[PDB]
């Protein structure tokens, strides 16, 4: 435990003297003690920077190292939790000084007077490797595995029988003296280890048709998505955590300013899980962070977020993690570099800014953990440049590593399109790896009926220039025929609205379904003006009114409804001749 | 009383003292000089060596023989009471209204806390401030920070003088019907100037707001430290009265960005590499500790609403001090040059302006049920207006359809009698009476953003508003 | 326009380069006084 | 009712005297209050 | 209206001033009539210890010639120079070691220093 | 030190009908006059300098040619002060710190100068202090803290320039004097921005300081059209106190006339983005004709011969009656296009030579002449018609 | 330098129109080089010897092969020739400077030497003052029938 006094006081920067043998990137207590990180060793001489104001502080004060450096407690308790941006537990220190966060307070992120069933897996005598299992705990409907830390070794030397106890207790105790607890501690900023990481074949369902089929993620890919106002965000991220594959839901502020940050705490509790009747928030983990609290935490907030994912996909889940503006940590990163008087590279971010988003956004992926299952994890961060223009370096630098951008848009917003992404600027790079998963699976002809589905939009957009010249009723018959079934597949296709009960989520074989009945009617219709019949006929059809409630049929129900409709396709004009 | 006198260095703004290091960081002295007069200062850096001391004013007459450092306070605290009410102040709490000053009641930090993000709540009720492109096209709703953009000679003191006499709260409007929660003005200049002060003092004067406002007044050629400070005193004292004596208080700060370009003094005085544009690289932490001190609290029926107000350099969005100010707040209020020349006051320009908590502000429990379409047809309406009136430059009228025409009338009368209310104090319902009688010039199934019951309900009224306010 | 844009970001481009030239002065003029006041013992 | 002033005018004189009145009489008692604590 | 409301408030606030001045000056006045007292002495020989108590290391105690004859007994036991001056009246000043630090414990700072902190306790002692 | 600071309620009357009628500036006020190189800031000081109606003139070259300081040394003893009759000379006070000068004197020249602006506002005058520059002053400064091993806020200025800049803008205004009499200083300091930019810190500076601002194009200029005042980046803010003096003592509805003059020349500016456009004649004939009356109100009334022998100084009634000619021809105008008279008939109506010809009209002519052009503006359109 | 050339050579006053007296007195040049290329020094020296002008012409010249410190000092001992002669014994000078920009980077090279403040594009600070003290040696003086003329050739780097 290195100890030593204030030298020098400047601002948020402190000097420590006899501080020989205290490691470079330590956590410290400055002060009676203010949180600190050591930035610099010369001689006898320490440089820490204090996350917190200093002003009050007087040369003399001793200053603690800790020893280690920033770090999470992993284990059962942070389910149901809301966290700041070093994981300081917000209801606790509200129940401690009120509306308040005075400075030096202190709290556990882990509750350490809860009492959990304890279900011991192992036996004296066992060896053990890093990441196995020992125990298990219940959790809100979760079993939660207790898992040896990645670099512990030994043998079994004693295992608690089942019982209460608390986080702190050794549940188990090896031959060599070391004893594991039912948590354990790592630094946010090392990658935890895996035995491999797997290739992406296999989707990661959002529940929106559009999402799902036009523009898909693999599981454990990277997703990213404009942060316009008006444009429902907030809903659509609500909606992708409710619906999605992930057992749990991880979701990082990292700065947002104050009312935004209130609004998504103050909704997320209301949510009802679809798997269950309880609350959203049982599997869900909270990171708020403001822009009015230390830039450290700010800066950190990421870091803790992708790493208690991480932890978790460990234990063999899949994982959903959402960062609501990647834009504000980048503002703190700059804000940080700035602090340390280094050069500028490019509109006043550093040079590394790339290499620290590629750090956070290379942590995703599905993976054989070390205990020989399978987990993954997926991130969806969304970018808000001020302004809204593309050009902005955060911008590109993150474009350059996603596999996907879902381009939410105001314009379709404007018009009472939901959920409002914009088909032309959006895209996805998962498509062809992600083929033979959906034609074992959903349909053999599927990603022909999807290519069909895109050239047909295309087509549509392409031709806007001489709608908005002349008008609709100015064209073939040709024309407004390709019209009318991009308007069909907007209003029937793209199309979700979210509240509705039914309509909220939608399986790959609906969205099938749906696409085989609009190609149909449009081969058909085809084939009918051909035959000389008129546009305005085609549009007067009843199938049509029936192709456009499918959308609110019941998943169970869908498969009858979708042969009647088939049927009904063909009917109506064969038939009629 | 500890004294020290063994000062070794003067130049600039600062002056260093040895054997000093019982001073806390950034603590408040005074600095006795031979003559006998006294000045402040503020301790910038503490070693074991010297401390460092930043001069609020000129450091003529010093010298390395004679003057003495003396403590003052540890930590920089301003004493509050609840009857502050009614009196000015200079920025370090000292009363320059003549009167004797106040007794504290306590002696708070003006680094204030942060709030607690899980002890917010969501903002829910509106502020009417009197003005009706403000109050329907933009609400106002407590706990938001709506800042005014403005211009080099725009009168925003005018508009900020008006709003600080005008606005109030309405409960009966909500259903409570009764006057519980008082209501207080917190108004802080930064940076002014000799006119202005009495520009101020009389506007406060004359109509008896001074009787619920607070005024924190620092002039230009006042210390830059006091121009720092002020905020940080004002937002305490809203902070004390809203969550200690269940006050809605609205502080409005006059001009962001001379603060910014103190900020950026200091920075360089202490010798600070700046950051983008030669600001300071903190600016946007500094910016949100400001802005964020507002809002509601869960178990508190008290509110703060901050309207800051802040000069474009050069009528560039662009510029640091806009861009980080609209990236922090909620919006935003725009005054326009074109309309200020043509003569209509106040200049506020509806389509550049936004108010992102409007939504949550408005409804059927409080204002009307008609006030958001009726918003947005006013928004739509307009836009399509002033589009039409460039056309109409080059091709003519009779060319136009009788569609075009109306709209191209809706868009004068609006400019003419919804903008241009002059100093006149209107109620939500008044304004609201002025936007469907403006609305009536179109036809009737043209308003196609609002429900044919509020239609049928308020349809058909004529103008007769502005005609009995002279 | 794409000319007005070009010139636009070639001026761009031209003030950033000026203001990392500054910061570099000063970072310089700045090393140089603590230096002095280091080293003048 | 241009003439409203005379009221308000006498009730202020009438209040500033009851403070006044009100205060003097612990004038003492407060200077040996403050007295205890200034002395060392 | 609020005019009215504005000049009684005013007008309550001045009354308060005006008897806040009037204690001030009277407690002020008091402190002057201080060293006719017998116990003058001795008060002055314990502000004296904690001046010289409060600066570690003093080499000088400097005092009123008249004050000097009552701390000439205390300077022997405190090992410390003293020294005659017609400045320093109802107060003791203490010099440190090298003559950069002064710590001055006089009645009229005592009462400026404590005299903000005491108002709110007078005016509740003074209006209940 | 003085007893009070008073409210700005008279104008302080430079003689030049832009400035006195567009931007006006109150006795006791601050204005500014940015401009780059050739635009003109040394000949409207020194007209000011001779028109204005202060009792005492301070001029101060911080950092300027000496030639100036030779012509208006040469120059001033053969002038008339208006007020008293006597020589012009006899009520200027002259420092002088030339460009060669010492550069460590330029802030005390300043100095010197508002100083003595202030003891004769004490005696109970009204005075006027002109700076010549004060970029000057901030280059002496950058130059001294050069030397002094400083650390640069933004382009090498020292921190405190702002701080200066406001302390030394900050003395001017109308005061009471200490022994009961009345007085004011005002100060009008011009600045010379390297490169013209405007976004230079001192302009920046003084932008938020001054209550008027007079900015200078260089287009105008190279046309040779003085002042060569930008109309679109100026301002003023003492406009809507002086209302009460304009209505007693020029003119019951001055203002009105004032802000048609100026709604006109914003809907020209407005209308100039489309000519650029397509042209001038895709136009009709309505903003044809605002167009064609914005020319002749920039080339007949703001214009301004410096050197001429009459058009050199202006009264407020002189210009009142200027603009109240336009605006009749405007009127008259505007009805004749409604009723389908082409526009060229109209530019070639003989009054406007008239119009254009009145600025150069005596002061005692003009009286007589504003009502024979008046009554030949009535005839041109209702007459003909 | 034609233009500068022509100007030299074809200068004159018009007493008759001014009424000033038939005196006709000839211009006499001084002429101030730095950094001044052979191709420029040839044309100037060809273009005065055609003219007939260099028996009442100074001369320094400071090549582009030459030391560049050395253009410090050029144009003031240029100037004190011109005013020594024109306000000494009543010859109207007329000076020309071949080129201010080598000038100005002669004097941006001693300042970085220097590490002073610098101005705008490196340019030391006290360039304003520095021109200054060159530029404002021309003029005439009361009571004195000399005159100086100044005509500096400058050029703009990118127009
Ligand atoms: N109001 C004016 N009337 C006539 N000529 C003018 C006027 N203003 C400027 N000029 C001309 O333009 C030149 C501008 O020079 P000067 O006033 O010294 O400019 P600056 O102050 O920008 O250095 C004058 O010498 C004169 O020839
Ligand atoms: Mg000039």
């Amino acid at each position: 435990m290195i100890q030593g006094v204030i030298q020098k006081i400047a601002g948020p920067a402190v000097i420590a003297k006899g501080m020989l043998g205290a490691r470079m990137y330590d956590i410290c207590k400055v002060g009676e003690g203010l949180v600190g990180e050591i930035i610099r060793l010369d001689g006898d001489t320490a440089f820490v920077q204090v996350y917190e104001d200093t002003s009050g502080l007087k040369v003399g004060e001793p200053v603690v190292s800790t020893g280690l450096p920033l770090a999470v407690e992993l284990g059962p308790g942070m389910l149901n939790g809301i966290y700041d941006g070093i994981q300081r537990p917000l209801e606790r220190i509200r129940e401690k000084t009120g509306i308040y966060i005075t400075r030096g307070v202190v709290v556990h992120a882990l509750d350490r007077e809860k009492k959990w069933a304890w279900t011991p897996m192992v036996k004296p005598g066992d060896e053990v490797r890093g990441g196995m299992v020992l125990g298990t705990v219940p959790e809100f409907g979760f079993t939660h595995k207790i898992l040896v830390p990645p670099d512990v070794r030994g043998r079994v030397k004693e295992v608690k029988p089942a019982g209460e106890y608390t986080v702190e207790e050794p549940v188990v105790v090896l031959e060599d003296g070391t004893e594991l607890k039912m948590y354990h501690t790592w630094p946010v900023r090392r990658a935890r280890p895996v035995q491999r990481k797997l290739d992406p074949n296999t989707p990661f369902l959002t529940g929106m048709r559009i999402l799902d089929v036009l523009f898909p993620v693999a599981m454990g890919g990277t997703a990213a998505i404009p942060g316009p106002f008006g444009a429902g965000k907030s809903v659509t991220q609500q909606s992708l955590a409710k619906w999605s594959n992930a057992d749990v839901v991880v979701y990082v502020g990292c700065g947002e300013r104050g009312n935004e940050m209130t609004d998504v705490l103050v909704e997320f509790p209301e949510l009802t899980d679809p798997k269950t009747g309880g609350p959203l928030m049982h599997r869900t983990v909270l990171i708020a962070n403001t822009s009015n609290m230390p830039v450290a935490a700010r800066e950190a907030s990421i870091y803790v977020g992708v790493t208690i994912a991480e932890y978790f996909r460990d234990q063999g889940f899949s994982v959903a993690l959402m960062a609501d503006s990647t834009s504000r940590w980048a503002e703190a990163l700059r804000e940080i570099s700035s602090r340390l008087e280094e050069m500028p590279a490019e509109e006043g971010y550093p040079p590394y800014l790339a290499a620290r988003l590629a750090a956070f956004y290379e942590r995703a992926g599905k993976v054989i953990t070390l205990g020989g299952e399978e987990g993954a994890v997926t991130i969806v961060g969304a970018v808000s440049p001020p302004g809204g223009d593309m050009s902005e370096p955060v911008t590109q630098s993150t474009l350059r590593i996603v596999g996907a951008f879902w381009r939410l848009d105001a314009s379709l917003a404007f018009r009472r399109h939901f959920p409002a992404i914009n088909w032309n600027g959006s895209y996805s790079l998962f498509t062809s790896a992600l083929d033979p998963w959906y034609r074992e699976n959903v349909a053999e002809d599927y990603p022909e009926l999807r290519d069909a589905i895109s050239e047909l939009l295309q087509r549509e957009a392409g031709l806007q220039e001489i709608v908005q010249l002349v008008g609709p009723d100015a064209l073939q018959d040709a024309e407004r025929l390709v019209i009318e079934v991009g308007r069909i597949i907007r209003e029937d296709f793209l199309q979700q609205n979210a509240y509705h009960e039914v309509d909220a989520y939608c399986s790959m074989k609906k969205a099938y379904g749906i696409m085989k009945m609009i190609l149909a009617f449009y081969k058909e219709a085809e084939a009918a003006i051909k035959r000389g019949v008129s546009i305005d006929e085609i549009l007067q059809l009843p199938v049509l009114e029936r192709i456009g409630r499918a959308r609110y049929v019941s998943e169970e129900e869908f498969p009858a409804y979708f042969e009647e409709a088939m049927k009904e396709i063909q009917g109506a004009f064969k038939a009629l001749a | 009383k500890k004294e020290y006198t063994g000062i070794t260095y003067i130049s600039g703004p600062l002056l260093f003292v040895e054997n000093a290091k019982d001073l806390a960081y950034g603590a408040i002295v005074d600095i006795k000089d031979g003559t006998g007069r006294v000045r402040g200062g503020q301790v910038i850096e503490v070693s074991e060596e010297y401390a460092v001391i930043q001069v609020f004013e000129e450091t003529t007459g010093l010298d390395l023989a004679t003057t003495s450092v003396s403590l003052v306070e540890d930590v920089a605290r301003l004493g509050v009471s609840k009857e502050m009410l009614g009196r000015r102040f200079n920025g370090i709490g000292k009363p320059i209204d003549g009167l004797p000053p106040i007794t504290p009641e306590k002696r708070l930090p003006i680094t204030g806390l942060p709030l607690n993000p899980v002890a917010r709540r969501k903002p829910e009720q509106f502020i009417q401030t009197g003005i009706s492109t403000i109050d329907v096209m933009n609400t106002l709703v407590r706990g938001q920070k709506l800042p005014i953009f403005s211009g080099s000679g725009l009168p925003a003191n005018e508009i900020a003088a008006q709003i600080a006499r005008q606005a109030t709260v309405r409960p009966d409007l909500s259903g409570e019907g009764e006057k519980e929660e008082p209501f207080a003005v917190v108004f802080a200049a930064m940076g002014i100037t000799q006119r202005e002060l009495s520009y101020f003092i009389q506007e406060f004067e004359r109509t008896g707001a001074l009787s619920r406002s607070v005024l924190f007044l620092n002039k230009a050629d006042d210390p830059t430290i006091e121009r720092i400070l002020t905020p940080r005193m004002a937002l305490t004292v809203a902070e004390y009265l809203a969550f200690e004596h269940d006050y809605h208080v609205l502080v409005i700060l006059t001009d962001m960005t001379n603060y910014c370009e103190a900020l950026r003094e200091i920075g360089a005085a202490r010798e600070e590499i700046p950051g983008r544009r030669g600001y300071p690289g903190y600016m946007y932490t500094d910016l949100a500790t400001i802005y964020e001190r507002a809002g509601v609290v869960e178990g508190k029926k008290g509110s703060v609403t901050q309207i800051p107000i802040l000069s474009m350099p050069d009528d560039d969005r662009t510029h640091p001090i806009p861009d980080l100010t609209g990236y922090i707040t909620e919006g935003q209020i725009q005054l326009s040059r074109e309309l200020h020349r043509k003569g209509i006051y106040p200049p506020i320009d509806p389509l550049p302006s936004l108010s992102r908590l409007m939504n949550n502000g408005v409804g059927k429990g409080k204002t009307r049920e008609d006030h958001k379409q009726v918003s947005d047809q006013l928004y739509s309406a307009y836009a399509n207006g002033v589009d039409i009136r460039k056309l109409v430059a080059i091709i003519g009228e009779d060319a136009l359809t009788e569609n075009d025409r109306r709209y191209l009338q809706f868009a004068d009368a609006f400019e003419r009698f919804f903008i241009n209310q002059g100093q006149q104090n209107r109620s939500i319902e008044e304004s609201l009476q002025i936007a469907w009688a403006l609305l009536s010039m179109l036809p009737q199934g043209e308003l196609k953003r609002i429900s044919k019951d509020h239609i049928g309900k308020y349809y058909g009224q004529k103008l007769e508003e502005i005609w009995g306010a002279p | 326009i794409p000319g007005i844009r070009a010139q636009i970001r070639f001026i761009q481009q031209v003030l950033e380069q000026r203001e990392r030239e500054d910061t570099f002065r000063l970072k310089r003029i700045k090393g140089k006084i603590e230096a002095r006041e280091a080293e003048e013992e | 009712t241009e003439a409203l002033l005379a009221r308000y005018r006498e009730r202020a004189e009438a209040e500033a005297k009851a403070v006044r009145e009100k205060a003097m009489a612990r004038l003492d008692e407060a200077v040996a209050l403050v007295l205890k604590e200034v002395l060392p | 209206e609020s005019a009215g409301e504005l000049l009684v408030a005013t007008a309550r606030t001045q009354a308060r001033g005006e008897v806040l001045e009037e204690v001030r000056r009277r407690v002020r006045e008091a402190l002057e009539a201080l060293p006719q007292k017998p116990e003058w002495p001795e008060v002055v020989r314990k502000l004296a210890l904690e001046a010289l108590e409060a600066l570690p290391g003093a080499k000088a105690l400097v005092a009123n010639p008249e004050d000097l004859p009552h701390l000439e007994a205390l300077a022997r036991e405190r090992g410390v120079e003293l020294q005659a001056e017609p400045a320093l009246r109802l107060g003791v000043r203490a010099v440190g070691a090298e003559g950069k630090t002064q710590v001055e414990n006089s009645l009229l700072a005592r009462l400026d220093r404590a005299w903000d902190a005491l108002s709110s306790k007078v005016a509740q002692a003074l209006w209940g």
